[PDB]
């Protein structure tokens, strides 16, 4: 899963 | 942006004592999703950080209950009920709640299947170029992203940025916009970091890191790191 958050 | 201040700089104990390390953040660190990404790392000489506590009070797999995290607001504390020999090293607190993620200055506790392979050390002269490599193994390279943390000669940790392993799209923290570039070879499941027009300030160990955010953990897998020595 490609980082989202930021 | 968000400054993480640790207390104390040094912590001398005797095998068996209780240890407490605090960390204050210049701002609230509650990600908009309702999660507070405060995390505690233990780093031993020559190695890379080891995620211990994440989401303030959560112990990472393998971490013994002698370790416990607490706090709220801006002050956070890491407690070690009884210090053991293997606990010796530098403890770093860190927040991944707001970009760019940031690390505390570290506290040196002292006495009175997934793997990432990084290329070897580089000795360069100011002005040259370097392309450090990081080969991901035992996980779908394109599933997660690849992060890059810089560790200065002093020990300081800085987020360089990350790259979408699916879109080949990089994102950098402001202090790495300019001369840093991310790339990849999904063919060989490898992430690259290239620094152009090197400067003494670039001398540091760079680690590629893999997160596990869907699990709430940030930076759970680190490469051994690569040392770039920019000597004049």
């Amino acid at each position: 899963p490609q980082i989202t958050l930021w | 942006d968000i400054l993480m201040t640790q207390t104390p700089l040094y912590l001398p104990v005797s095998l068996g004592d209780q240890a407490s390390i605090s960390c204050r953040s210049s701002q609230t660190i509650v990600h908009n999703n309702g999660n507070t990404y405060l995390e505690w790392y233990l780093q031993k000489p020559g190695q890379s950080p080891q995620l211990l506590i994440y989401k303030v009070s959560n112990r990472f797999s393998g971490v013994p209950d002698r370790f416990s995290g607490s706090g709220s607001g801006t002050d956070f504390t890491l407690k070690i009920s009884r210090v053991e020999a293997e606990d010796l090293g530098i403890y770093y607190c860190f927040q991944g709640s707001h970009f760019p993620p940031t690390f505390g200055g570290g506290t040196k506790l002292e006495i009175k299947e997934v793997q990432l392979q990084q290329s070897g050390p580089e000795l360069k002269k100011p002005g040259e170029t370097v392309k450090i490599s990081c080969k991901a193994t035992n996980y779908a390279f394109t599933d997660y992203s690849m992060h890059w943390v810089k560790q200065a000669p002093g020990g300081d940790l800085k987020y360089v940025g990350w790259i979408n392993t699916e879109t080949d799209e990089p994102t950098f923290a402001d202090d790495f916009k300019g001369r840093f570039a991310f790339s990849l070879d999904t063919s060989t499941s490898t992430a690259f970091l290239q620094i152009n027009n090197l400067k003494n300030e670039d001398t540091a160990t760079y680690f590629c890191v893999r997160d596990r955010h869907d699990y709430g953990e940030i930076f759970t897998y680190w490469g051994q790191g690569t040392t770039v020595t920019v000597s004049s």
